[PDB]
């Protein structure tokens, strides 16, 4: 009547991620009601959608880019690599969230908030260039890829979504080494028309830059990034 | 899509809003909070004092490898009183304390991963603990677990020849035999008198005297663990696992240094 | 000038705020303080005092050309309203052990169509304030982003009062962008480690004002922009009546 | 959702033991049960009505 | 000018404690904040607060 | 077919744990669910209709 068992070779091992529970030692303990509580979330995707600041001019990072009164088709206002590893994104919640997973999929959202004067006017060309032929070198080449024209007026910001264009269903989150001329392409910001203004107004303005996940965005396989010290 | 971020809320899109595209959603469940923290991570190495199995307990540390541990993911220890009962701290101490020193490995005890990534103000959960002796030979370990806010000075030996850890009706765990697997595992309930626990910081004092020292809310841990054992030379790792985690109010995470290098990072 | 579905008023007792350029009220966590009694108290609460549920308006500071990005000013609650400027709110607050309340804020700042710049206004639970819970005095970039560590803690990675401002928008917030608005309106519910608060030693919520795009303008434009705020306790509920705190300071 | 547990078997320890017990407090309080058990000392003869009565003062 | 911007605090202080001496004291009584914008005027009504049903004119 | 497994007992770990999860993608894409949970900040008073209105400019 005692039951016969066969002991597996792995007898005694401890698995840090075992899909199971252990021995309870202090049962029947009621907790302190926490039912008045608010603000709970349950999925990181629930908040990955909130835009945080992209760092410009690293390592002297500022949360914005500057538009000028000159449109050089040869000069991007910004060039971001589309990699959740860009030093550019290093401190966005998107990047901080993403660094705990192995792969991502879906839309990335670059939000621009114009902060100049109400009296200023201007147009920007924001483009996404998939990899393969290198980064575009003039607005004329960028304009050949996915892009949008942002006109300044009553409405303050512009939300640009870079479409997930990829051979694989998912893309690796982080880079092992550095990713070349690769990565997954580039977001470049250009002036189409120069910032124009009347007399009595500054001749340049700051554009706030943020990033977030699109409704499309997914992350999978939780891991740990290489440990670091903020200092 | 034109938008107005000043409202404090921004409409979410997919490539579909401005271009000729299609949504590309695919389901996954590894981003749920509970699933994410429901895995073990280490908080440090500990030690047992010689002959603690049969005498009065006393705070002590081996190489900044102490005797007792507070169950909390936050920093604790303070290498300067490695011989005093440990305490919760409001900062992490580097490996050395002068220029020429090093940050890793850290001296204090904490769940560095939790610290590095906890985008919430408050949380609630049960704690699963794993004790792992750094030896594959026999190892005897006596553990005393005291709920938060209860007596934590297991100093008086009441029974002749019996560890003072091994006294009372307070939960005690003991593994020691030639056929054990040496490790110990168990899960403790949530005992803070608080409804929910501060995850990073608590902006208030300890007394109404405002004898000003903000940071930690009192009795906001899972209790203290005291160790006694037979291999005073083997150290053991302690790991925490958050069972049924719940978090409230998103907040920022730890700063990541600007690559004064490339336009991307890596690893290490 | 300012328009239409942007013209808005808010009546609090004998108090009313008007703006002609709003962008809406951001309700954090999507809920409001219900004014319900704390289930941890046997005593009946004193609630619904009209004299207390109104807007307290005072000045924060001056915004200038000099502020740099991410410099801020903190306003700890309920503390800022616990004194003389807190009216009957303060007076009641100083004689009770515990208070449970939500907050409804409006921060104000005008410029002109020839000025450029933007503020970030957010409200955060358990935000690290001054020891003594007072409003910051001057703009600072103090202890950002790694927190305050001990002198000697030479190699410590960071302290628990860290604040990575690159992510400050995770907090309930709104931007005060000069080309767009003149006011920002926020509301937060009650959140804490316990069903009610011993406010005396805990400033559970902080109103934060930070520069994100520095002030710019040409000559002859207004040069310093004042920043003022209107704060209202939302359905505060008091319990544990005793003598006065007193040193209220 | 749930965490990282994917065992088919019914938990061997019951819940009140495997987990903490989430309770909820209502705002307006709750009445203790009337009795905590049946232990009690009793007071008898507390009152009146019946004896060698009404010879007894008014 | 249409180009100007500004905010006023208009308050009514009942008697008893003297007239307020700073906006900070006025703000303790009945008041309204008037924001400048498209709409040109502001109509502030002082509420009849009195112990008697009527008040003497002169 | 199947491999080399011939145990009678039901797998103790459930499948989503014992195996990887085969998913299939449709050519034309799929719509994310509408909501990822119930966490949210809310914007109120966004619009109009109702106030001390139509004294208000045209």
């Amino acid at each position: 009547s005692p039951i016969p068992v066969t002991i597996r070779e792995h007898a005694g091992t401890w698995y840090s991620t075992l899909p199971d529970s252990t021995v309870p030692i202090y049962g029947k303990t009621p907790v302190a009601p926490a039912n008045y509580m608010v603000g709970e979330y349950k999925d990181f995707l629930e908040i990955a959608q909130i835009p945080t600041f992209i760092g410009n001019k690293v390592p002297n990072a500022v949360p914005y880019i500057e538009a000028s009164n000159t449109a050089v088709k040869t000069q991007p206002l910004a060039v971001y690599q589309v990699t959740l590893s860009c030093s550019c994104l290093a401190n966005t919640f998107l990047a901080a969230l993403s660094r705990n997973f192995a792969q991502y999929r879906g839309s990335l959202v670059y939000t621009f908030v114009f902060t100049g004067t109400a009296m200023m006017k201007g147009k920007f060309l924001i483009a996404y260039t998939p990899p393969g032929a290198g980064k575009p070198t003039s607005r004329d080449q960028a304009m050949q890829a996915t892009y949008a024209i942002w006109d300044l007026g009553l409405n303050s910001s512009y939300s640009f979504t870079v479409p997930f264009i990829s051979p694989t269903h998912f893309r690796m989150v982080g880079t092992d080494q550095a990713n070349i001329t690769n990565v997954d392409g580039w977001v470049t910001v250009w002036q189409l028309t120069p910032l124009t203004y009347p007399p009595g107004c500054p001749t340049s303005a700051k554009i706030l830059t943020m990033v977030s996940a699109g409704k499309d965005f997914s992350l999978k396989m939780p891991i740990s990034p290489a440990p670091w010290s903020p200092q | 899509g034109v938008e107005n971020a000043e409202k404090g809320v921004t409409e979410n899109t997919d490539a579909t809003a401005d271009f000729v595209a299609q949504p590309v959603y695919l389901p996954e469940n590894q981003t749920k909070v509970a699933f994410f923290y429901d895995r073990s991570s280490p908080i440090g190495a500990f030690a047992v004092k010689s002959g603690s199995l049969e005498s009065g307990f006393a705070p002590f540390s081996n190489k900044a490898c102490p005797n007792s541990v507070i169950l909390t993911p936050g920093p604790q220890f303070d290498p300067a009183y490695d011989q005093l009962r440990p305490q919760r701290l409001t900062e992490i101490w580097g490996n050395g304390n002068e220029e020429t020193s090093e940050v890793f490995p850290l001296k204090t005890k904490q769940d560095y991963s939790f610290c590095l990534f906890s985008p919430f103000v408050y949380y609630k959960c049960d704690l699963e603990v794993t004790l792992s002796p750094h030896t594959s030979g026999a190892h005897g370990l006596l553990v005393r677990w005291c709920p938060t806010g209860t007596p934590t000075k297991p100093t008086t030996q009441v029974l002749h020849e019996v560890s003072s850890l091994s006294e009372g009706r307070t939960p005690q765990v003991y593994s020691a035999g030639p056929g054990t697997s040496n490790q110990i595992s168990f899960v403790v309930p949530y005992n803070s008198p608080l409804s929910v626990l501060p995850a990073v910081w608590y902006n208030g004092h300890k007394r109404f005297d405002n004898t000003g020292d903000l940071g930690i809310a009192p009795n906001s841990d899972f209790g203290t663990l005291f160790f006694a054992g037979t291999k005073p030379d083997i150290k053991f790792t302690v790991y925490l696992r958050y069972k049924n985690m719940r978090v409230f109010c998103p907040r920022p995470t730890v700063f990541f240094p600007w690559p004064t290098s490339g336009d991307k990072i890596d690893m290490t | 000038e300012n328009l239409s579905d942007r013209v808005s008023q808010d009546t609090a007792g004998n108090t009313v705020t008007n703006t002609q350029s709003t962008v809406g009220r951001l309700v954090g966590y999507g809920t409001v303080h219900d004014g319900e009694h704390p289930a941890s108290c046997a005593d009946t609460a004193s609630e619904k005092i009209l004299a207390v549920e109104r807007y307290y308006t005072f000045k924060v500071n001056d915004w200038t050309s000099t502020q740099k990005p991410f410099e801020y000013i903190r306003i700890p609650l309920p503390h800022v309203l616990s004194g003389e400027d807190g009216g009957v709110f303060g007076a009641t607050l100083r004689r009770h052990y515990l208070v449970k309340t939500g907050w409804r804020v409006q921060v104000q700042c005008n410029a002109s169509q020839f000025h450029a710049g933007s503020l970030l206004v957010f409200m955060a639970p358990e935000y690290p304030t001054l020891d003594v819970f007072a409003m910051d005095n001057r703009w600072s970039k103090d202890n950002l982003p790694n927190g305050t560590r001990t002198q000697t803690n030479r190699k410590g990675p960071f302290a628990m009062d860290h604040q990575n401002f690159w992510q400050w928008t995770l907090y309930p917030h709104q931007f005060l962008n000069l080309r767009t608005n003149t006011t920002v309106d926020l509301e937060v519910p009650y959140v804490n480690i316990a069903p009610t608060s011993s406010w005396t030693q805990h400033a559970s919520w902080t109103l934060v004002i930070a520069v994100v795009a520095p002030l710019t303008y040409s000559t002859g434009a207004s040069t310093s922009l004042d920043i003022t705020a209107s704060i209202q306790p939302v359905r505060p509920v008091f319990n544990g009546l005793r003598h006065e705190v007193l040193s209220r300071q | 959702s749930e965490g990282n547990e994917g065992v088919i078997i019914n938990n061997f320890y019951s819940n009140q033991y495997q987990n903490s017990i989430d309770l909820s407090a209502n705002a307006t309080g709750s009445d203790p049960p009337k009795t905590y058990g049946q232990f009690s000392n009793l007071l008898s003869g507390a009152v009146n009505a019946f004896s060698n009565m009404l010879p007894l003062l008014a």
